């Protein structure tokens, strides 16, 4: 049946990928020597969708792990779910691209696309047709950026129709590291807008926000917000691993999400998230799960959703439910919420049901949104981005290595057309 | 075994065929002239 | 000798059908393996030892509902490829029903339906249940009745549609799918019976009294009215009613076919405690416009046709009473032009009642299917908007890029615009 | 003698069958050794198979019921793969009737005693212990080997773990439902299991 | 086989009715296994039910009842927020007409005897002793379940504790009351309980 | 008295002969040593106590394939000499098969093709099972076709060679060897009957459902064909069908002798018991256009003559009833030269399934052999590969080399154009 292929580029998509198996498997019953346990129908009955069989039952993920720093390959193998994965699907690079967008999309980003584009047509082809494509990666350096996204360009000349679901994480506002930010996340955004079927932004302050305030975490480190990210990652695909009363799939949120293709950006949420002790304290059903979930500090990006206006929306739903109140709930945050909902699309709202919650749940949602608001966090990575560039600074690391002046020049008026859409929509 | 024959000497068939009914479900009616309970 | 072929395309097909194939099931004595521990000849076939398999298909482009059939219960009641299945979703899409996915699965549909339907001469017709809100239930749903039309020409279609809610409609790009089924099926369809989903919501609300039902639940509801309207076909009864006078009764016109629902009693074993069931208040709750069931409020409406199909223990003389009840009625107002509007059919066989569902053990129903003008109101709400979305090109590169042209949205709007026109000029 | 000659059900088989077949000789003509289909024999002993509730059940009570073995091993993935298809088509074939249609008895390929019992907790069809000799002389019979380690004799594995054999009254390889064989077919194979025609009996 | 083919009580239904099929088969065209509808368990026995202060109750006390089953917890709080509304129910339904109506049998979850002794006192309806084996094999038969601890043969949650069971003569589920099932609606659920087409015959 | 004598050629051949008679000797009760524990006079010989053998020879050129058989389980029941083996592979060869390597094999098949015929006068007919793609299939098998021609001419020769597919060859030199081997099959072949292997394929892929099927499962469905054709010829029923019957009623020219084959109902256990498979239900599936077992699509061919074998419980009320509506239906056409074209046969005994096999215990059986002029399309595209290949003198030199001639080609060529200009005469 369908199957969706997973790409997971730069140190940040190596261990968000790391994390992401470890729940898909988690809620698949699979143990990390490739066996299953559990003894479940519905678990089994889809696995082609994200493994394959090894002609001994153990089941392999169908995911490629890129980056040209073995540092981090090295720390995937050697913990948990670090051994589920084949190693052929390691693309190892030996140099090492130092946070450069030149030297992971031009130069040496270059020599290994040839290597992994033959490991990506292993299994896509290897099977008799594809569901689509599943990419995660960084923005904030030079190897997840500018190898990521020419891999998202050359696969679409092999496969144009199919898919592009894309999972990018981009710079921080408040306290950012790599101090050059703004040009590999503007490089990656002006190629991106015309060769990603839709794009779903995650931000790190925005999953330090959920650790502080709605989990009450004092020392939450880096594989927390990987859950985090994890628990959405499961949420937007699990309707085809699982049935439901509704069912749904990716291509079921493009069409209906997408309503000009200029325009594909969405914010990612997961509920419930309740708090150590706070777990026995709430009580969990629909009327409270949308309550939290249409809320500024649920959403896992820089975005505050009440100065935009959501234009297009959709939240799946997992679990025991029931149809009706699934439904007018959404009516009632589309006619309490009048202002913060567009008017010329009427009922923006899909909705669809899964039967089966996550372990340890029984019921959960995730939304995604193409809200116009996230045009408030491409102007602050775009106005940092031409405040550094009028100062000429730092762009001899990026033209030494075979870069125009006038592909910065192209990206900063692309990204100018890109705000300027979305604000007219306002 | 051939198939045996279906007629006999006073040339009839031999064996009926159950018509194909429409589930009766009976009514109770009788009136006039004493017209019963 | 009489035969029926239900069609069941898209997964809200799929759940209708499920529901209303254990109702028939039950309703003639077929176990979950389709033995019978004479009137399944007119929805279940034979094949030797009791093995009464059931004579419907099951389409849906994507697996992930007809699989999960073949993994339920109901393994080998459904022959094999009356369940078929394709691969890939049309994902909210009239282009993706039609020119992409549905051609490759419409060759083997058309093929069983043949197979299905030349075994034995009595054919009355095929019942359609569909979602003109989705993708396959209203792309693929289309592309079915353009080639049921080309072979099978003179034989009766009926069709129960689910037309979403002003409200709950739980997808975005439904205006673009339910007006561009409507260019299908005024001319294709023989007689369009209409469904809403919060119509039936509001019905397990108040009716029962149950708070948190699913779509399962309102799948028993409608499965007792197509068991209802399927009543005479199998059953006795005083009055028959079969197929071919649900057209000629109801539609005085061939533009004219669109028509509404409702039930009675949905009461649940809590309430059948203390109110009698009198044949003359069944009736009367079938005439509430709160008990109606596509949300179309007939009070605007104008009753050209209507049927009543009473189901039970139900004498002849009080169908006649209660009938001449509605005449006096003033707020149910009918057409000068058709001065009689009703047709009644009895049958004997009691309503069967489902263990672990949602009604009780009633011995007298009526199954009412009304042809009224108030189907212009939910034609006009898809007027408002749907206009109000076309007008700034929204979600239309899907359908352009995808091998249907712009052109035919307008004149899918002019076809539902004069659909408009007809029933103004006929409510006159 | 079936399907094979080289097995030690066959050959017990054999020897107890012409065993009486002298005594009723020397007791009265007949034809000696006793032709195969002629040929009678027990196939699981008075205490030998053992439902759910640990109570044990004799052979006379399968009949009229198509039983099937079932080889599996705990640590294997394939055999995990199978268990939860298996226990949905036991489930749903017999529930979904008003009659006894199938059954399933469990043999073991598993290394020792306190892992079987883990993985006997998970299926509700009969099963047969490890230290049973029972078990050793069917999976010598049907030939289902994970390995070789025991000397076979000419043949090869039959057929690899985890595996369903549809077995008869006499020990017959009715059909065999192709998991892992020339057509391995994995996770489908199930949906071919003759409910009828295969009947122990 | 009804509602669940591997109940555990239902697989000691079947070692009886098939034991005794064979001794008319061997006495005496008798169909085995016997159909679904002709078997005929008894769920009671002699010693199980106990009723208030203590004296042996037994089956022949519960013809034309509608007879539940009520599976709780002592320290539950969920067992807590509804026992008083069903004693409020089971006292008003019972008393409130021509015929002693409904009936309610208790079977615990409870941690020990001191935890039995204590929820039994508040409870004026028939009960299970803990220490019987009815509490255990009725609880997998209902799939009644605490969290997932007893190995299962594949079922579903299909309630959590509490839950009323309306039974029938032959372990037939008759209808589910739901406080906590996919209805989810609290503490009203037991108004649904008919009782005209469940009776204990 | 009445006896047939089959013959196997190449390895494809001999595997064929395995599959025929694992069936024949499930259904007469031969055991694999022969001893039973009038009607078997056909394909076994009476020899000594109780005991039948096989009339047949079974030949290969290599040995890899037949000394295999011979230390297997059919090993006592087969005479040693009836299996005649080589030393070395033809290797594709047209020219070795028939002038080098092949000259040597048949002075002891004509040897044994003698002492098998001989026993008993009026003999029925030879059958033959050659690959046409092999090189001991084609090379072989016409030099001793051209052979026993000469020395029992007036006895029937049926042929069912298996043809290579448009698009499965499983080889290079196909064009070379197919087209010199129809040079002969035109001239001394009283029947031929094409078994293209894609065609079978299908058939198990969708029918029996068996998507990784092996050259077994293709070989079983020839058995069931080779048997349901010999029914009437072993067993008795309402009305025989002799292999006389079949030249006289399907060949009306001596030149077009080629026909077709199709065998319906070939459902799996699990899809039987699911359908009434009724005289015309399996009637109906035997004359579908892609139930062909071998890809010759007929909807733009005219059939010329059609058999129909029926195999079970048959009453000949619905033969006559269910090919009338063969006859009516606008899909199928014939030509206007034959108004009627229809032999039927009838067989009492149904057909017997082989356990652990793909099919079902089925009560009646449909096999069809249909002439067409749809014919001319598997030898149109023949003339497309081979003057494709032929063009620039690929493969020649091991022909030119290894005993034929620079020009046997060119008229090889030219009697299969000779053919479509034939066809497409009777084709107006
Ligand atoms: N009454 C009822 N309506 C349903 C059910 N399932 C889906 N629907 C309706 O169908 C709409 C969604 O479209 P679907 O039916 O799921 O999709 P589809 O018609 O199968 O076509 P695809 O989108 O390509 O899958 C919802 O808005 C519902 O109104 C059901 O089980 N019962
Ligand atoms: N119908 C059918 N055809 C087969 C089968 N196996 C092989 N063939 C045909 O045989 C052809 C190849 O020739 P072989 O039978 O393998 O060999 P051969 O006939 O002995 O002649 P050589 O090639 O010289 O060895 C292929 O093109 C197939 O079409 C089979 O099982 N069934
Ligand atoms: N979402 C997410 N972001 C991360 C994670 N680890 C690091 N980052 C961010 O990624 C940036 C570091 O870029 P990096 O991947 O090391 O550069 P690269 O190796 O050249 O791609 C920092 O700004 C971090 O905020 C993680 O686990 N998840
Ligand atoms: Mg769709
Ligand atoms: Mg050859």
């Amino acid at each position: 049946m369908r199957e969706i292929v997973h790409v997971q580029g730069g140190q940040c998509g190596n261990q968000i990928g790391a994390k992401f198996w470890e729940v898909i498997s988690d809620e698949h019953g699979i143990d990390p020597t490739g066996t299953y346990c559990g003894d479940s129908d519905l678990q089994l009955e889809r696995i082609n969708v994200f493994y394959n069989e090894a002609t001994g039952g153990r089941f392999v993920p169908r995911a490629i792990l890129m980056d040209l720093e073995p540092g981090t390959m090295d720390s995937v193998r050697a913990g948990p779910f670090g051994q589920l994965f084949r190693p052929d699907n390691f693309v190892f690079g030996q140099t090492g691209a130092g946070n450069n967008w030149a030297k992971g999309h031009y130069t040496e980003g270059a020599e290994l696309i040839d290597s992994v584009l033959d490991v990506v047509r292993k299994e896509a082809e290897g099977c008799d047709c594809l569901q689509g494509f599943q990419i995660t990666h960084s923005l904030g350096g030079g190897t997840g950026s500018g190898m990521g996204t020419l891999l998202i360009s050359k696969v679409r000349e092999e496969y144009p129709d199919r898919i592009m679901e894309t999972f990018s994480v981009f710079p921080s506002p408040k306290v950012s590291d790599t101090v050059v930010e703004p040009y590999n996340a503007t490089l990656s955004v002006h190629q991106l807008v015309e060769n990603a079927d839709e794009v779903q932004v995650i931000d790190n302050e925005a999953l330090y926000d959920i650790c502080f305030r709605t989990l009450k975490l004092t020392t939450p480190t880096y594989g927390d917000l990987n859950h985090l990210v994890s628990a959405a990652m499961s949420g937007v695909t699990c309707c085809l691993r699982f049935p439901g009363q509704l069912n749904s799939d990716l291509r079921k949120l493009a069409v209906n999400l997408i309503p000009f293709p200029r325009l594909h950006f969405f914010l990612i949420g997961f509920a419930p998230l309740t708090s150590r002790g706070s777990q026995q304290y709430r009580a969990l059903s629909v009327p409270e799960l949308t309550q939290q979930m249409f809320d500024a500090k649920n959403m896992m990006c820089a975005s505050d959703p009440r100065h935009g206006r959501y234009l297009t929306a959709s939240a799946m739903f997992r679990g025991r439910m029931s149809t009706k109140e699934v439904d007018e709930q959404m009516l009632n945050v589309q006619n309490k919420n009048s202002s913060y909902f567009v008017e010329w699309i009427p009922n923006n709202m899909k909705s669809s049901v899964c039967d089966i919650p996550p372990k340890g749940l029984k019921m959960s949602v995730t939304f995604v949104g193409n809200s116009t608001a996230i045009q408030e966090m491409f102007k602050r990575v775009s106005d940092q981005f031409t405040a550094m560039f009028r100062r000429k600074a730092f762009l001899h690391w990026y033209t030494g290595e075979g870069m125009d002046e006038m592909e910065f020049t192209e990206a900063e008026s692309n990204m100018n057309d890109l705000v300027s859409e979305y604000q007219q929509y306002q | 075994s051939p198939p045996e024959s279906s007629l006999q000497s006073n040339f009839v068939p031999s064996h009926e065929e159950v018509g194909r009914h429409k589930r009766f479900l009976v009514n109770s009616r009788d009136s006039l002239q004493g017209n019963m309970i | 000798m009489r035969e029926v072929i239900s069609i069941h395309v898209g997964q809200a097909g799929i759940q209708i059908g499920n529901a209303c194939w254990e109702l028939f099931c039950l309703e003639h004595g077929i176990q979950p393996d389709g033995q019978m521990p004479d009137a399944f000849n007119t929805f279940f076939s034979e094949t030797g030892a009791g093995k009464h398999v059931p004579r419907c298909v099951f389409l849906d482009l994507e697996p992930t509902v007809v699989d999960e059939v073949r993994t339920g219960t109901y393994r080998h009641l459904f022959h094999p490829e009356q369940l078929i299945s394709g691969k890939e979703d049309a994902a909210n899409n009239f282009a993706r029903g039609h020119y992409t996915i549905g051609k490759e699965i419409v060759d083997l549909s058309l093929d069983r339906i043949r197979k299905l339907a030349d075994n034995c001469t009595g054919l009355q017709g095929f019942l359609m249940f569909n979602a003109v809100g989705g993708g396959t239930g209203s792309g693929l749903g289309c592309l079915l009745l353009e080639r049921l039309s080309v072979d099978y020409g003179k034989k009766s279609k009926l069709n129960f549609c689910s037309w979403p809610s002003p409200q709950v409609s739980t997808a975005v790009v439904e205006p673009y799918n339910s007006v561009l089924s409507t260019h299908s099926l005024l001319e294709h369809t023989d007689v369009a019976v209409m469904l809403d989903n919060e119509a039936i919501y509001d019905i397990c609300r108040r009716n029962l009294d149950i708070e948190r039902p699913t779509y399962t639940n309102l799948n028993r509801l409608i499965a007792q009215v197509i068991s209802s309207l399927t009543a005479s076909l199998r059953f006795d009864g005083a009055l028959n009613v079969d197929v071919t006078e649900f057209q000629t009764n109801l539609v005085p016109y061939p533009r004219i076919h669109f028509m509404l629902s409702s039930y009675a009693p949905i009461i649940s074993a809590e309430k059948a405690y203390h109110e009698q069931l009198s044949v003359a208040e069944i009736t009367n709750s079938a005439f509430e416009p709160a008990s109606m069931m596509a949300k179309c409020d007939p009070r605007h409406g104008k009753y050209m046709a209507c049927c009543l199909m009473y189901r039970g223990d139900v004498v002849p003389k009080d169908v006649n009473a209660a009938v001449a009840t509605i005449k006096t009625k003033r707020t149910i107002q009918f057409v000068d032009w058709c001065p009689t509007g009703f047709k009644c059919g009895i049958n004997y066989q009691p309503p069967t009642v489902v263990p672990g569902g949602d009604l009780a053990k009633v011995m007298r129903a009526v199954c009412m299917i009304s042809n009224s003008t108030a189907i212009a109101e939910v034609f006009s709400r898809m007027d408002h908007k749907f206009d109000l979305m076309y007008a700034k090109r929204a979600f239309v590169h899907w359908y352009v890029g995808e091998g249907m042209e712009e052109g035919e949205f307008s004149e899918a709007r002019e076809d539902l615009a004069a659909l408009e026109k007809d029933y103004e000029e006929v409510g006159i | 003698s079936q399907p094979v000659f080289a097995s030690p059900l066959n050959v017990e088989k054999r020897r107890l069958n012409e065993e009486r077949a002298l005594m009723q000789a020397q007791k009265a003509n007949i034809q000696l050794p006793p032709n195969y289909g002629d040929m009678d024999l027990i196939l699981f002993p008075e205490g030998s198979l053992k439902n759910s509730n640990n109570t044990v059940i004799p052979q006379s009570h399968l009949k009229g019921k198509s039983v099937a073995l079932y080889f599996a091993d705990g640590a294997d993935p394939k055999c995990a793969s199978l268990l939860p298809f298996l226990l949905n088509y036991y489930r749903t074939m017999n529930e979904g009737g008003a009659n006894q249609k199938i059954e399933i008895i469990f043999v073991s390929l598993d290394r020792d005693r306190e892992a079987f019992e883990s993985h006997r907790a998970h299926m509700p069809w009969l099963s047969i212990d490890l230290e049973n000799p029972l078990t050793e002389i069917l999976k010598r019979h049907f030939r289902v080997m994970k390995e070789y380690e025991v000397p076979t004799y000419g043949y090869g594995s039959r057929t690899g773990v985890p595996s369903v054999i549809v077995i008869g009254s006499d020990g017959r390889e009715a059909q065999f439902l192709p998991i892992c064989s020339g057509l391995e077919e994995g996770d489908r194979a199930l949906l071919r299991w003759d409910w009828r025609n295969t009947k122990f009996a």
